């Protein structure tokens, strides 16, 4: 399932933890419009922070 | 012929079937939910019935 969601606001935890874990044992693929980020890119002698 | 109502008639009876659970029906899971508000009140749609 390539499930798409427009808008997180009023789900369920329990279904957000639900549709993780489809992403996790039956490899969804959840595409969340609703986020807004920065971005860093890290090399690689430094890692992750 | 079919029995007669004991309503029906005016004699009293002191023997009965009277149906009953064969347990106390308040088991004490009582139910509980999430509730979850609304994001922005704003944006909330008063409109549409």
């Amino acid at each position: 399932v390539h499930m798409t969601i427009n808008e997180r606001a009023g789900m369920s935890k329990l279904v957000a933890d639900n549709i993780i874990a489809s992403v996790i044992k039956s490899n969804w693929v959840v595409d969340i419009l609703d986020i807004e980020y920065t971005a860093e890119v890290m090399t690689p002698s430094e890692g992750y922070t | 012929q079919v029995g007669i109502p004991k309503l029906e008639v005016d004699h009293i009876s002191f023997s009965n079937v009277v149906s009953m659970m064969t347990a106390n029906i308040r088991t004490g899971d009582d139910m509980a939910v999430e509730r979850v508000n609304p994001d922005d009140v704003r944006a909330i749609n008063i409109r549409n019935a």
